[PDB]
């Protein structure tokens, strides 16, 4: 472990080298902790309040989840308030 | 002994297939259903990995050969490499995280959380497979599900990015099927599809140049090389956040890993012919897909050039002969993994809170989303090649596997490298041009009256959940060096004689 | 967001690069960026457990017994190493968790955020899935508006 | 052969006229693709000491479950060391050359004994192999110095 | 035909006189989805129309667009399953193609005189050669090709005109302008818009063939000053010309931003007066039979773009006697001050 | 506050001690000729700022000679030229970061604007003008 | 002392995290360990009425242990990996009111400008793997000795390899190229103006030429070259700061400078004089930029909070009368920078120009004229903050104080 290395410019070296590893098995077992950990998490987060996707803001206006939901919205409401405009036209406005 | 890798392969289907009509009529009942699913699998693939796969042997562990056609000689080939226990379980963490952020889908959750079961066994089912028509299958067995969970979830023209995807993945898994089809019958004597009995074939290189053709082409727009590539950036950028965090997480790397499959490894005399230009490909790749990102107004069309550029060092130590070439690709594989699939979940959730899309608008939204804000700064730090990130090992062991590579020489060395780190100063570009674009600065029209809800538990448990694998491989790389190192060297050794 | 009106085009599309923030010459240093707000004398007391014990209580939906196999599930894997070395017993036992508790999310109260969007009308209280196995109510056809009030 | 790249077989390193093979064969701990650099006899001769001083502070390494990354560091070290004495013995004084290259072989072998036991998962074995390998990297250590 | 589709141009003003053929299409065939397939600052108009279906944003007179928006709205156009197109984009080939490649039974459309329609009778119904390349250099009508074939005689008569352009204002624009001009010192009565200001913007409602339609301040003051005060709200394009505007016609006067069209004529149904010149704000005027007196840059353009003022015996057009849009400022002061009253 | 010059009166205390730092730069790791003439160019830097800077009612120079200095420098004509390029220099910051801002950075997103084109309109075109090709010949087809 | 580990033992990577703790290494810890201390007391009272305020100290707290990291480092790669990690919080702390856009442009630049310093240092350290195969320390200095007189090492590419592995001490210490990111910096606060630089981070581009100077002296034209950067930054470090209305991006434009001065000492081959003059500009320009943000503190109850104001170095004015510990602070440091001999430190310079003025004549008479310069601005720096009328109050130009005086 402790080398002395001459060296011509500035000084000498005193390297110490521990050469070590974490091992086969202790890698596995830092697998197999964070999956469960992984696992932990997604059952009790999975179980938290999400706050954003619960109120009047996302699940009110559209709020399935995907990502059309506000184009198809919008493209939409445009539709149901011509609908409502033909329903008005159709008792004299 | 015991049929493992059937049983981590067929139980998500056989499991979402009891969700035959199942009246619960609410999103609760089958979204726990299949996250329960999910962790199960996810188990069974770790007891898989701990207490029966010894990371020592780089030979096949977990077996399993049976007999599903006799004609084509297509069996039910199962096996573990150590280049495909890693992206296996990156299948498990990433498919399982996406179905935890999928839980807010409520359209037709359970169809949904069903296609989602379906990739998450037919990816499962693509990297654990030693046969090469049932790596075939697997392969289109990925196809329709992940279309029906892009064209009906996610994205405002996703129709158009869910047909030119299948139709893209489909026409290019006509020249997988035209190159399974020329190594089994065309191979040799007693025709076979097992790869385990396939790997020490002569190929002449008039053959093996045509298998090596019909097979790039397959895994080029799967693993996106630069010619055939534009399915992605339409395809991840119009896509929800919890398909597009396995279809840049896990989807993205198949094509990566096929690169060292059935090209490394089953045509070696020819790979040494077409590395050469995969390297200059990968080198363009990188720089063509960090301008690209800059060019897009969109944020996250950006990740979608952004996983097409980190891509490039995949291909890069594929196409270098080397250990830590490879064991960099596969690194890469697993880093970009956690990466882009984070990433692209930061920016759904972005843009289900902001709902803006476009990097012109969305301003400063720091003060707003401030832990969206900085879960997304660490991620795009890992993304950049950071130290304490696995993306800067990686991005940095596949140079160092260039620099140590017996196949090239100096004056293509030198140019290798410098097309590659032109790329480092590029990818800060454009990741911390969508970092001040939509999280820095101040608009005056957002002051108080909107007050958006903050990252919740289960997104923060998201990004935190792929951050800490990130931070743990660049502290310590050898999660992830050490399940493949071996297996790396029994792939080289068909390359120096 | 909801837009019931075509919103405005904007003239000055501000730039394909530079940010949608104001300028310096708007800005309100210190207030804005708070470089010189949080003036002590406003804050409160909860020093660390009496913030972090409200915190998780303000994000949970956890009873009784779930809740308390999850504060004592990673401690069990955590003892998995370090005191002993059991194996299989560790994943048996975590499935079993993992079913347990999904079998507990299947929880008496629906919550209607769970429910599809085109339920959101009104009265939605007055439907109670909570109780009533099988519901039989076709109002998941989605294409006409039936009265469901009774 | 066309500047850039070139193709075909992907050659090793040669063994340039040396005894330092095996002669029931090359040798087993060659790892295949390596970059050693053509430094120079002053840089061979230390780096033959640095690689052997690294081997010999592999002490820490070994022990139980951890036999596949002592064969890997032995195959890499002893690869160093294969080339680095093949330049070391192809550039010698001619004098000190023949004791050089039995020193050589006579470390050669015990690096081969020691992958043997430790790809093998050989613990015991591998330890009491470790100690005289260990004497004789000290010597070549305080050769090399 | 069950749906039909319209892939318009021009922006504003011809998606504005594109109404009456809508509803001629709707009144020929008893129930038709129609869609429209027009470029940005056109599905705004289509807040208008009691008639429509998605008005989609496409800029078809791009010509050069991105292959992905291209083929994402072919497959559209493909997927709604069309039965007639009636494009009025002007453009043979090329376009043609366009049509063709959506799945129409009647693919109808308009074509350049100029070689430019070298192959468009091989993938059209109709023909529809056109003038001066400029259609909306035409005039207010546009379209009398389009609506002579539109329910020509086969079983009964065309009625081409349903009271010439019904637009219809829903209540939240209504609520949202009411709003606007209470910010403002209007009341809803008696108040009146103006929709003329010098500006450098698309929101003006102008035209795609006028080009001096837009008249100046000065003189939009002299005009303003010649008049006694009924309350004119300015109807500005952009908050740009908020403090030109009250630089030149002074503090006093109340400005109402205002740059949708549906906005715009939710402002007309309130008001009682329009002194609108050749914009989108005319023809909203004669909507809803408001009185208006049309400022013009010649009798020709006034002719062309209000063919039927002798109909409404209220908009009472004024144009200018050179060109240039200088007009005399005077004698519109006074049958204004006879019209508003 | 004190804690702010605490720290203030540490490193004043520190760079007063280490102005004395037998050496140990050998241990570790014309004099006053130079000295003086180093502290002439020095001085000549601080008397410049000085007379300028510092003001009339508080500099130690004589009045005879301040008035003297602005006597000789009333015009400010070659200041006026001097200063001006000075000022320009430092505002401008020496060009470089114009100079980056307009051929380095403006010259990358120039490239990615080029890059984005190339790709969404003539490789993007080719995989999109399979599909439009196969769309036309499908409805050519159908009708001839 | 060398106390190398075993990162990962796969392939040739047998990758170690040391700590070649040698008399640079602790010139550099305990340069970085007091300043940051300082700075952590400065920051306590400076950042107190700062909303987001614990944020800062874990930036300010991941950029001590990176950069502890840096200079406690055996091989170059873990000096790239604590490289990064310091433009990673570069980054964060100059964009650390990311409210204000001027500070998003500040750090994105300061970012890039790092990574195009981290370039140059990644493809000069594997082109140190290639000429040596080495990623260590012990190894370089006992290699490069005799390296260069092997004939398959290209002269040519062992002095284009040295530039690039150069090319990040340019970034980081802001030499001539990249030193844009360095008067943009002052975007963020002022504790990151005393500890970025005339600190810890700038120094991180001195230590390492300071620490690769035993295979620089043998490469012959890279000397030069850094001789050449240090020289042309001196005077662009010079005539930037003589008309900079900002106190802080003076001081910013007075370090770089400095930085240039010592990259020069260290192209001149002065290993050690190099590092006096890195240790008394980094204990007094540090003193500077505290002294600027007591300044700052004290003129934003004049003129509120504005860097427009609150940094106008023109309407400081007057500040003797008001702020004497800060004053005679300042003014310490200034007369420090300008090499004042008894109750400052000229020796370091003394040294400089000692060693540098019998080497060439175009980096000796140019030095000592920017020198002059630096004595003048900041003089000038000292001059308009402190001696005189406030300038802000002032009754000849503010009226509003003219107004509430005659009640
Ligand atoms: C194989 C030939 C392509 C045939 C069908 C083909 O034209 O694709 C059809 C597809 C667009 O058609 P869709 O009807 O999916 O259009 C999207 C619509 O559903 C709504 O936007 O075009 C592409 O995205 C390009 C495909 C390149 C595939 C390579
Ligand atoms: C080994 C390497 C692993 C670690 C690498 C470090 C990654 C960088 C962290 C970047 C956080 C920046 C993102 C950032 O700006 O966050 C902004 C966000 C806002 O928090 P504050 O409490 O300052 O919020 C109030 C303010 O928003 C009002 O101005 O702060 C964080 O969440 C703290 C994160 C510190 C984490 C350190």
């Amino acid at each position: 472990a402790v080398m002395v290395q001459q060296i011509e410019g500035m000084r000498d070296i005193i390297t110490e080298k521990h050469v070590w590893h974490l091992s086969d098995k202790a890698i596995k077992n830092v697998y197999m902790f964070y999956i469960m950990f992984t696992c932990w998490g997604c059952l009790y987060f999975g179980s938290a309040k999400d706050p954003f996707y619960d109120s009047e803001e996302y699940r009110g206006d559209g709020g399935d989840g995907t990502g059309y939901w506000v184009y198809e919205t919008v493209c939409i409401s445009p539709f149901l308030i011509l609908l409502g405009k033909k329903e008005k036209n159709l008792e004299m406005h | 002994d015991f049929p493992w890798l059937t049983i981590i392969v067929v139980f998500p289907i056989s499991a979402g297939s009891l969700m035959l009509f199942l009246p619960h009529r609410g999103n609760k009942v089958n979204k726990w259903y299949t996250i329960c699913i999910c962790i199960l699998e996810l188990l069974l693939t770790t007891y898989a990995f701990c207490y029966n796969f010894k990371m020592d042997d780089p030979l096949i562990q977990l077996s399993e050969d049976y007999k599903w056609i006799d004609f084509f000689d297509f069996y039910w080939r199962m096996g573990i490499d150590g280049l495909s226990i890693g992206t296996i379980l990156l299948t498990g963490f990433i498919t399982t995280l996406a179905t935890l952020a999928a839980f807010p889908v409520t359209r037709d959750s359970r169809f949904f959380h069903f296609l989602m079961l379906a990739m998450y066994s037919g990816q499962i089912g693509s990297f654990s497979s030693r046969d090469l028509l049932l790596f075939f299958i697997m392969w289109e067995l990925e196809l329709i599900p992940v279309y029906l969970l892009l064209s009906m979830w996610g994205g405002k023209k996703r129709l158009y990015s869910a047909t030119k995807f299948i139709l893209y993945t489909a026409g290019s898994s006509i020249f997988l099927l035209i190159g399974v089809l020329g190594i089994s019958l065309y191979g040799s004597n007693e025709p076979t599809l097992n790869l385990e009995l396939l790997a020490n074939k002569s190929y002449p290189v008039t053959l093996e140049i045509l298998f090596y053709i019909g097979f790039l082409i397959a895994f080029a727009v799967k693993s996106p090389i630069i010619p055939l590539h534009t399915w992605l950036p339409d395809t991840h950028g119009e896509a929800h956040y919890s398909t597009c965090m396995l279809l840049a997480g896990i989807l993205l790397k198949m094509g990566a890993y096929g690169l060292v499959r059935i090209n490394m490894e089953l045509l070696p005399h020819a790979h040494s012919m077409f590395s050469p230009w995969l390297l200059v490909v990968g080198t363009i790749q990188i720089i063509y897909a960090a301008s690209t990102s800059p060019g897009q107004r969109n944020l996250k069309k950006r990740i979608a050039y952004s996983s097409v550029s980190h891509m490039g060092f995949i291909i890069i130590g594929i196409s270098s002969i080397t250990d830590p070439g490879l064991n960099g690709a596969i690194l890469q594989i697993i880093s970009h993994g956690f990466i882009g699939a984070a990433l692209f979940f930061l920016a759904g959730t972005s843009y289900d809170r902001i709902r803006l899309v476009y990097l012109d608008e969305m301003g400063g939204m720091a003060i707003s989303i401030p832990k969206i804000f900085t879960m997304f700064t660490i991620l795009s730090m890992a993304s950049l090649a950071l130290p304490g990130m696995s993306g800067f090992i990686a991005e940095f062991i596949v140079f160092f596997g260039i620099i140590t590579s017996q196949k090239y020489f100096l004056i293509s060395k030198i140019f290798i490298i410098f097309v590659m780190a032109i790329g480092m100063i590029l990818t800060p570009i454009y990741l911390l041009s969508m970092l001040r674009q939509m999280f820095y600065g101040y608009k005056l029209i957002n002051i108080k009256n909107f007050s958006f809800f903050d990252s919740g538990p289960r997104e923060l448990f998201l990004s935190i959940s792929i951050l800490l694998p990130i931070i743990g491989i660049g502290i310590y790389p050898d999660f992830v060096l050490s399940l493949a190192s071996d297996k790396v060297e029994s792939i080289l050794s068909n390359y120096f004689y | 967001g909801l837009s019931q009106i075509e919103p405005d085009i904007n003239e000055d599309p501000i730039g394909q690069f530079e940010t949608n923030s104001i300028e310096m010459e708007d800005f309100k240093y210190g207030y804005y960026d708070g470089a010189h707000t949080y003036y002590e004398g406003e804050v409160q007391k909860g020093t660390f457990w009496g913030a972090i014990a409200d915190d998780i209580a303000a994000v949970d939906q956890t009873n009784g017994f779930q809740g308390l196999i999850s504060c004592m599930f990673l401690p069990a894997i955590a003892l998995g190493m370090y005191f002993d070395a059991p194996g299989e017993y560790l994943f048996i036992g975590a499935a079993l968790f993992t079913v347990v508790f999904c079998i507990i999310e299947m929880d008496k109260p629906d919550q209607p955020h769970n429910f599809e969007p085109q339920i959101y009308k009104l009265e939605r209280g007055a439907r109670d899935k909570l109780i009533n196995d099988y519901n039989t109510m076709s109002i998941w056809d989605f294409n006409d508006k039936y009265g469901d009030v009774w | 052969d066309n500047g850039f790249w070139i193709d075909g077989p992907l050659p090793i390193p040669p063994i340039y006229n040396n005894i330092v093979n095996e002669k029931t064969g090359t040798r087993t701990f060659i790892k295949k693709g390596v970059y050693v650099a053509d430094i120079g006899t002053k840089g061979r001769m230390y780096r033959v000491k640095k690689n052997a001083f690294d081997l010999l502070a592999m002490e820490d390494l070994i022990g139980p479950d951890t036999l596949n990354y002592v064969k890997k560091y032995l195959r890499l070290k002893s690869t160093f060391l294969f080339y680095d004495f093949d330049n070391l013995i192809s550039a010698a004084a001619s004098e000190d050359k023949q004791p050089l290259t039995d020193l050589a072989n006579r470390l050669f072998d015990n690096f081969e004994k020691l992958e043997d036991a430790a790809k093998t998962k050989n613990l015991a074995e591998t330890e009491s192999c470790y100690k005289d390998t260990k004497f004789l990297l000290q010597e070549v250590m305080t050769r090399m110095a | 035909v069950r749906r039909c589709c319209c892939v318009i141009s021009g922006g504003v003003y011809e998606n504005l006189l594109f109404f009456p053929t809508i509803q001629l299409i709707k009144d020929r065939y008893p129930g038709v989805q129609v869609d429209i397939l027009t470029t940005e600052r056109g599905k705004q108009t289509y807040e208008l129309n009691k008639n429509v279906r998605w008005a989609n944003v496409y800029d078809p007179d791009d010509h050069w667009p991105e292959p992905a928006e291209y083929t994402d709205m072919i497959g559209l156009l493909k997927g709604r399953y069309y039965d007639m197109v009636l494009s009025t984009k002007l453009a043979g080939l090329g376009h043609a193609a366009f049509l063709f490649m959506t799945t129409a039974r009647d693919r109808v459309s308009y074509i350049y005189p100029n070689v430019n329609s070298a192959g468009a009778g091989l993938m059209l119904s109709e023909t529809f050669t056109a003038e001066n390349t400029n259609l909306s250099e035409l005039g207010y009508s546009m379209y009398t090709q389009m609506e002579d074939w539109l329910g020509r005689p086969f079983r009964s008569v065309p009625r081409t005109p349903l009271l010439p352009l019904r637009v219809s204002i829903s209540r939240k624009v209504k609520e949202v302008v009411a709003a606007k001009y209470r910010n403002a010192g209007a009341v809803t009565g008696k108040f009146i818009v103006i929709h003329g200001i010098e500006s450098d913007s698309k929101a003006s409602m102008q035209s795609k063939g006028d080009a001096d339609s837009l008249l100046s301040l000065e003189k939009w003051a002299k005009i303003i000053k010649g008049v006694r005060g009924f309350k004119p709200v300015f109807v500005i394009p952009h908050e740009k010309e908020r403090e030109n505007v009250e630089d030149f016609v002074g503090d006093d006067t109340s400005i109402v931003f205002i740059t949708t069209p549906g906005q715009l004529a939710a402002l007309i149904n309130d008001s009682a007066g329009v002194i609108a010149t050749n914009t989108a704000a005319i023809q909203l005027a004669n909507a809803r039979d408001k009185p208006c007196i049309g400022l013009f840059s010649s009798e020709e353009k006034g002719k062309l773009f209000v063919p039927y003022a002798e109909e409404k015996s209220n908009c009472v057009i004024i144009a200018s006697k050179t060109g240039k849009l200088a007009d005399i400022d005077i004698g519109t002061v006074k049958n204004a001050m006879q019209v508003f009253e | 506050d004190n804690t702010i010059l605490f720290p203030m009166l540490i490193l004043v205390l520190f760079t007063l001690f280490i102005g004395a730092i037998n050496q140990e730069g050998i241990d570790f790791d014309e004099f006053l000729r130079n000295a003086t003439f180093s502290v002439s160019i020095a001085f000549f830097g601080i008397f410049i700022a000085y007379c300028l800077y510092k003001p009339f009612y508080s500099s130690l120079l004589n009045l005879t000679l301040l008035n003297s200095f602005q006597k000789w420098n009333s015009k400010r004509i070659h200041w006026e030229k001097l200063i001006n390029f000075v000022y320009n220099w430092s505002y401008n910051r020496g060009y470089i970061d114009s100079f980056f801002k307009t051929s380095l950075i403006e010259s990358i997103r120039r490239l990615a604007k080029q890059t984005t084109f190339f790709d969404k309109r003539i490789i993007d075109g080719i995989t999109n003008g399979v599909g439009i090709t196969s769309f036309f010949v499908g409805e050519v087809t159908k009708y001839i | 002392h060398q106390n190398v580990w075993s990162w990962t033992i796969n392939n040739e990577f047998s990758f170690e995290f040391g700590y070649f703790i040698d008399p640079l290494t602790s010139i550099m810890s305990i340069l970085i360990t007091t300043v940051g201390i300082l700075v952590l007391i400065y920051s306590d009272n400076y950042m107190s009425h700062d909303q987001g305020y614990l944020r800062f100290f874990a930036y300010m707290g991941f950029f001590n242990t990176s950069m502890l990291g840096l200079v406690t480092s055996s091989n170059l790669i873990q000096v790239y990996f604590f490289w990064e990690l310091v433009g990673m919080c570069s980054y964060l702390l100059i964009g650390f009111w990311f409210t204000r856009p001027i500070a998003a442009n500040a750090c994105q630049k300061a970012f890039v400008t790092n990574r195009v310093g981290d370039f140059g240092l990644l493809l000069g350290i594997l082109g140190l793997y290639w000429i040596t195969g080495s990623f260590e320390f012990q190894d370089l200095f006992e290699i490069f000795n005799n390296l260069i007189l092997n004939n398959r090492v290209n002269l040519l590419f062992l002095t284009l390899c040295a530039f690039l592995l150069f090319v990040g001490p340019i970034a980081k210490s802001a030499q001539f190229p990249l030193h844009v990111w360095l008067p943009d910096a002052m975007e963020g606060p002022t504790p990151i103006s005393a500890l970025i630089h005339a600190a810890t981070m700038v120094a991180a581009g001195i230590f390492l030429v300071a620490r690769l100077l035993p295979l620089f002296i043998v490469i012959p034209s890279i000397m030069y070259i850094i001789s050449l950067i240090g020289i042309i930054t001196v005077l662009l470090g010079a005539t930037l700061a003589l008309a900079q209305k900002d106190i802080k991006r003076g001081l910013a434009y007075s370090t770089m400078s400095q930085l240039g001065y010592m990259m020069l000492a260290l192209g001149m081959g002065s290993y050690r004089s190099a590092l006096f003059h890195l240790i008394t500009h980094a204990y007094s320009k540090a003193l500077l930029f505290l002294g600027s943000g007591s300044i700052i503190h004290s003129m934003e109850a004049i003129v509120g909070y504005s860097p427009d104001k609150s940094q106008n170095m023109i309407l400081m004015g007057g500040l003797t009368k008001h702020v004497p510990i800060t004053k005679t602070a300042f003014l310490i440091g200034t007369l420090s920078l300008c090499g004042i001999p008894p109750l400052a430190c000229f020796w370091s310079k003394d040294e400089i120009l000692n060693d540098s003025l019998l080497f060439s004549p175009i980096f000796a008479i140019i030095a000592c004229s920017t020198a002059g310069l630096t004595a003048f601005y900041m003089f000038r720096i000292y001059l308009l903050t402190f001696e005189g009328h406030l300038n802000t109050y002032f009754l000849n130009y503010s009226g509003k104080k003219s107004g509430s005086f005659y009640s």
